[PDB]
């Protein structure tokens, strides 16, 4: 009887093979395998993860074929990935990332072998791009409803664990089933490649091909977004010359939500590209 | 042009945007058209037809 | 790149997309009911011709 | 039983065809590859047999596995074209031998050859230094000869041949119109 | 046949992979990936990939391993559990391109479809894009050289279609968005000068020395469109884009009358509060 | 309340209440009761040896661990320490007992005192590439290394630090490189110049903390430019809370400064600077009457986020110590302080722990004792910022926060004529 704090390792591998995944999310259940290498008690990091080809039955036990799976993890015994699995994904679109009867059946009958047995539940289907917020979710014992649920000392990441904090899942279904909090993990190799990465897959080949095109449109192309830009500034100038009448009679209180401000410094944002560029076709012209 | 009203047959409405691959010459309205669930995009149109028709 | 599709119309009054597929038909294609489908895949695997209305299906069943 | 991996080396020219020999012996010893895939399949189960040629472009036919049931398949199509090709025949197996699955099994590796030798007495102590080096059990067996059988391959395998004891043997098959399988298996390497 | 092809992170994040499961043994060759993606339209898409164990020899360049039973099971499992993408070709991470990667083409060729080539370094500090496709076709030379293979370069994008983009950018939490006005143009504007010189400076002095240095043809042939190109534009005078100059210079004066005129209409909420506000809170404090 | 005092009686009246849970909450109850009574040589092993002396067998292994974190609590400093049966103690081979709190006691007893054996019986014992015991040995090492600045011993730690993937180990060996820095002004430029650009966020959080004390006394106005740099430029929140540490620990000379400088960080964009920051107001105006932080204590008080309800909470409570209600109106905090342990019903449940945990420090000793930064000729106390820092500490390890006794200073005064 004792428990400790973990924490859930969570690198770029497993995160994009949820995506790639989570693409693959179709409506149908589908099945997936964690791998990794269990160093201490309170810690727990997966390095492998892979798909699971789907069935006409869905996540269940009976789905799991143990000469497929040993199978394919034994050809990854034979390379370079010396790791034992740590646990199981799916997907849960539409219902919630809650785990039903079925789920907890399988879940309580493959943590016989490993005692943490971390489970995740990826859901991209209703979740909008701008947050990926995932969570892991574990199991807990039947013989403990006497003493206290969770005995996990570091209460100080809790506060980031009250994140997902939706008024029905997570303690309107939090009896008998929580959660673990999750960390990430990245390397010079990783920030630098990817960083760079992302960065020129943000910019050109040669990195000075698309300047001139803008350059050269700025006479041709943004004239239209200039003359059109001068259009909303006069148009918005139209009652800007009623404003001075109100301004002279109140003074007091605000009733108009538009700033008429901070719009125009983003107009005149876009006219500094003229002013930006002109140096570059200076640089062209010149050498 | 490039993104417009769509009316499902079930009763709610939405919108929706235009593929990379078809043109604006079967978008133009009047013609019932297909979407699909994930991103609603359109990947062909849907020609209308009658019972008797057939 | 062959047109070939058809049209949908569920039990619950749900009209949904997808083109004519599945094993090789004989005689399919025709605008019959009870076909085979998948949870929300939609696609055709099973067709059989159906009857309802047993009013006139079960007219004298004798063997 | 015995724990060891089987690599074996075929001739693909057109040494293989005259008629004074066999009448096309390349299906005598791919039935001599049949008995002994056969025999060591009887013997322990678990070796794997990978299947390569000595041509200039080698290519690894079949993979180190036991299942011979699609090798008996890949041992067909032998596309009959070079001669003979040797640095890069004993360097695509014995260097290849770190692949396989599972570590307990001795390296063994046994080839065929049905063509002159091309390379110098040079490259033969210096690929005979390299496999004495790295301790890896060579059966050369020689099918069909132009020139006398064995001049200097004597002191290939003379000095190619560590640890004396129960160590590695030398096939030399004289010329005869009965089969090679009794004759290749009259040494201990087969069974 | 194939104008550009569309490349995404996962698998040089696959190949951060292959630097991270090495196990620190001390070989980091050339580890040859079996690249994977979708051949059917006329434009590449690369989704995923995997790996094969591939060991080559220290003095022969010549020894090259592959696996055919790995391939036919990896690629067998994963078209059972995705046949949307099938086999295109393979990758190695070595810098240079050395001969045998004809002969460990040669075996994709046959075997599967036209395979394309990319080469990428081993260690991220290249400024330029990692990726480079080479298509693997024989192209028919004037000089009457042999027809061999040829890795002619095609274009590649880094992009990402749905969620990789999420991902990365919350895994980043660094980078910047488009972002359009002074950081974004700015930032480009100073640094390209040696996006530029990193690049050709790079070149021109190996391609200096293969000058004086050099035999084995490198297809002297180009070189003659190289310098044609480069005396392309023979210092021009200037003098019929005076007149240009004069209208780029007429819309930096629009911009200038944009710049002080909105910018007085910005003065006015401020000159004004700040006499309105100062001057009855002061007479209204006390 | 009951440090000094021995006033174990308390803790007499019922045995179901302490040991009920087999968890750390029996090593934190021991290690307080390590608190409670100090300076003992006879009745503090004697007394740990009594609770059980019958099979030489516990049950729960943390009254051992904590007998040793303990009698190094009450052992701190002293010229009688059992230093030398604490080495044959630690030569017996257990689960984490004697390695965590026992390299945590016998580093607090050894502090100061530079020996070489700590030194490679603390190596040996971080060798195991455990994150606890390895965590216990940095804490440990950077006590006993005060001022020894040990050549190899800086780079086997942070050569030791990037080839392990744990945490625990990386905060420990963060501390430990962080507290052997006394002194080293003209020395650390490069050394904490070259850590400050490293890739990982917890040695990046190592070059503040070890910046912090090397800098005491306001002597340096260059290491401000790089830590509030790094406050608002960094993206990541570990060093932007971590980073105003070491503004408070050199800026504690001045406590009308501080509020002018931080009270833009009191309400800052994430609430991880406002955590920090609470803990800077906490640190800058300790054991002071400046108001400037206290006036600014009541929109810190009042948020939906419950680390600056917390750290407000803390910080509270550091500045209503040794005060008059006369003097100035504390009712508001002192009010608002009473209704957190009634409204915690409705509150959260780390609100709670903060909000009692604030409740113990005003009745600490009972009004007798206090905390001080300085002494009397206006030199700081080492032993007072440990405890200070590693009583902010408590964020990653709570039972860390039991060295808060090593900064009680009590105010009081001395007419001793002769020793008898
Ligand atoms: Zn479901």
């Amino acid at each position: 009887a004792v428990d400790t704090a973990e924490q859930v390792y969570i690198s770029s591998l497993a995160l994009l093979k949820m995506l790639k995944h989570g693409r693959a999310g179709v409506p149908m259940e589908v099945m997936g395998l964690m791998l990794g290498e269990f160093v201490d008690d309170y810690t727990v990091r997966v390095i492998d993860v892979f798909a699971m080809p789907q069935s006409g039955t869905g996540v269940s036990v009976e789905a799991v074929d143990p000469v497929f799976q040993a199978k394919m993890l034994d050809m990854l015994k034979q390379t370079g990935r010396p790791e034992m699995v740590v646990g199981w994904y799916h997907s849960h679109p539409g219902f919630g990332c809650w785990l039903s009867g079925v789920d907890i059946n399988t879940q309580q009958s493959f943590e016989a072998l490993s005692e943490r047995a971390v489970a995740v539940v990826v859901d991209p289907i209703q979740s909008v791009k701008g947050k990926v917020v995932i969570d892991a979710f574990r199991l807990i014992n039947a013989n403990m409803m006497v003493l206290g649920h969770e005995p996990r000392q570091t209460t100080s990441n809790l506060g980031h664990l009250n994140k997902p904090s939706i008024q029905a899942l997570i303690h309107g279904l939090n009896r008998h089933y929580y959660s673990i909090t999750i960390n990430y993990r990245k390397n010079e190799l990783e920030q630098k490649m990817l960083l760079n990465l992302h960065k020129k897959s943000w910019m050109e080949g040669l990195t000075l091909q698309d300047y001139s095109e803008h350059c050269k449109h700025n006479e041709s192309v943004v004239k239209e977004m200039l003359e059109l830009a001068k259009n909303y500034n006069k148009a918005v100038e139209e009652e800007d010359k009623m404003t001075p009448e109100q301004l002279a009679i109140k003074n007091v209180g605000k009733q108009d939500p538009k700033r008429h401000l901070e719009e125009h410094v983003d107009v005149l944002m876009t006219s500094n590209i003229v002013q930006c560029l002109a140096a570059m076709l200076d640089t062209v012209v010149f050498k | 042009e490039e993104k417009f009203i769509v009316k499902a047959t079930n009763g709610p409405r939405y919108v929706v945007g235009c593929r990379r691959q078809l043109d604006k010459s079967k978008l133009k309205p009047g013609t019932r058209v297909a979407l699909d669930m994930t991103t609603l995009t359109i990947m062909r149109y849907l020609p209308r037809e009658v019972d008797p028709l057939v | 790149r062959k047109g070939k599709c058809a049209v949908i119309k569920t039990s619950t009054r749900q009209t949904y997309f997808l083109p004519v597929i599945g094993l090789v038909d004989a005689e399919k294609l025709k605008p019959g009911d009870l076909v085979g489908v998948n949870k929300d895949s939609y696609l055709i695997l099973e067709t059989l011709p159906t009857e309802y209305d047993s009013r006139v299906k079960a007219m004298e069943v004798d063997e | 039983m015995v724990l060891e991996s089987t690599m074996v080396c075929v001739d693909n020219s057109e040494y293989m065809r005259n008629g004074d020999f066999l009448p096309t012996r390349l299906q005598a010893q791919q039935d001599a590859v049949n008995i002994v895939c056969h025999s060591k399949t009887r013997s322990n189960p678990e070796n794997n047999v990978g299947l390569i040629t000595l041509a200039n472009d080698c290519e690894v036919l079949t993979t180190l596995t036991p299942d011979t049931g699609r090798i008996l398949s890949k041992l067909h199509t032998v596309q009959p074209k070079g001669k003979i090709t040797f640095c890069t025949g004993i360097r695509v197996a014995h260097l290849a031998l770190k692949h396989r699955q599972g570590k307990n099994h001795k390296m063994r590796i046994i080839a065929f050859v049905g063509s002159p030798v091309e390379d110098n007495e040079k490259d033969l102590v210096k690929l005979a230094k390299r496999l004495k080096k790295e301790k890896v059990n060579v059966d050369i067996i020689n099918f069909g000869e132009e020139e006398v059988n064995t001049e200097k391959l004597t002191a290939f395998v003379n000095t190619l041949n560590g640890k004396d004891g129960t160590g590695s043997h030398l096939v030399t098959v004289p010329p005869g119109p009965s089969l090679a399988d009794a004759l290749i298996s009259s040494p201990i390497l087969a069974g | 046949a194939v104008q550009k092809v569309v490349v995404h992170p996962l698998v040089l994040l696959s190949v951060v992979d292959h630097f991270n499961r090495i196990g620190k043994v001390g070989n980091q060759k050339r580890v040859v990936g079996v690249l994977l993606g979708s051949w059917q339209k006329k434009v590449l898409d690369v989704s995923n990939s995997f790996a094969v164990p591939f060991d080559e020899d220290d003095k022969d360049d010549s020894v090259w391993f592959l696996d055919h039973d790995y391939l036919e099971n990896m690629y067998g499992m994963f078209k059972k559990v995705n046949a949307r993408e099938r086999i295109v070709g393979w990758y190695h991470t070595g810098p240079k391109l050395h001969k045998n990667d004809i002969a460990i083409n040669e075996l994709m060729k046959r075997y599967c479809p036209n395979s394309v080539l990319v080469i990428i370094d081993v260690k991220p500090k290249d400024l330029g894009l990692p990726t480079e496709a080479y298509i693997s076709v024989e192209e028919v030379h004037d000089d009457g050289t042999p027809t061999s293979k040829t890795f002619e370069h095609v274009t590649s994008e880094i992009g990402a279609e749905e969620a990789e983009e999420v991902g990365v950018e919350h895994l980043l939490r660094d980078i910047k968005d488009t972002t359009v006005g002074t950081l974004s143009q700015r930032i480009t504007n100073q640094v390209h000068g040696l996006k530029g010189l990193n690049s050709k400076l790079l070149d021109i002095r190996s391609y200096l020395e293969k000058v004086a240095t050099g035999k084995l043809p490198i297809n002297h042939q180009i070189i003659y469109q190289l310098q044609d190109v480069f005396n392309l534009l023979p210092d021009v005078s200037l003098q019929e884009f005076v007149k240009a100059f004069y209208l780029k210079t007429n819309d930096q004066m629009v911009v200038v009358y944009l710049a002080s005129l909105i910018r007085s209409v910005v003065a006015l909420h401020n000159l004004i509060n700040n006499k309105i506000a100062n001057r009855d809170a002061e007479k209204k404090e006390g | 309340m009951h440090c000094g005092t021995t006033s174990d009686q308390f803790l007499r009246d019922n045995l179901e209440w302490l040991a009920r849970a087999t968890n750390w909450a029996k090593f934190t109850a021991t290690a307080s009761l390590g608190v409670i009574h100090k300076g003992h040589e006879k009745e503090a092993l004697q007394l740990m040896a009594t609770y059980l002396p019958k099979d030489t067998s516990p049950g729960s292994a943390y009254q051992e661990g904590g007998g040793l974190y303990a009698l190094g609590l009450i052992h701190a400093n002293h010229g009688g320490d059992i230093i030398d049966y604490l080495l044959n103690q630690l030569k017996n081979a257990s689960n984490d007992i004697v390695r965590h709190g026992g390299s945590l006691g016998l580093g607090l007893a050894a502090m100061g005192t530079a020996r070489q054996d700590v030194y490679d019986l603390l190596k040996t014992n971080l060798y195991q590439d455990d994150a606890v015991t390895g965590e216990a040995a940095g804490l440990a090492l950077g006590l006993v290394m005060l001022g020894s600045k040990n050549a190899q011993a800086i780079e086997d730690m942070v050569g030791y630090a990037q080839e392990t993937q744990h945490e625990k180990i990386l905060r420990g060996l963060a501390v430990g490189i962080a507290l052997v820095m006394y002194g080293r002004m003209e020395e650390a430029d490069a050394l904490i110049e070259s850590l400050c650009r490293d890739k990982d966020p917890i040695l990046r959080r190592s070059g503040m903390y070890t910046v912090a004390m090397a800098y005491c006394g306001s002597g340096n106005n260059k290491a401000i430019r790089r830590l509030l740099h790094v406050a608002v430029s960094d993206v990541n929140d570990d060093v932007r809370r971590a980073a105003v540490e070491s503004l408070g620990f050199i800026l504690f000379r001045t406590p009308e400064q501080c509020p002018s400088v931080v009270s833009l960080l009191s309400e800052s964009y994430n609430p991880h600077v406002r955590y920090g920051a609470a803990m800077a107001l906490g640190i800058c105006c300790a054991g002071t009457g400046n108001k400037e932080a206290i006036n600014l204590l009541e929109p810190m008080t009042n948020d939906p986020v419950n680390y600056v309800r917390q750290g407000a909470l803390i910080a509270s409570a550091l500045i209503m110590i040794q005060q008059t209600e006369i003097t100035c109106p504390k009712v508001n905090q002192f009010r608002q302080l009473y209704s957190k342990v009634i409204n915690d019903k409705h509150d959260d449940v780390m609100a709670k722990f903060g909000a009692i945990l604030a409740q113990g420090i005003l009745d600490a000793g009972g009004h007798n004792v206090t905390i001080s930064l300085q002494s009397r000729t206006g030199h700081t106390h080492m032993p007072s910022v440990v405890g200070v820092l590693v009583f902010t500490q408590f964020w990653f390890w709570f039972p860390l926060s039991h060295f808060l006794s090593l900064a009680y200073t009590p105010t009081c005064v001395i007419g001793l004529n002769k020793d008898l």
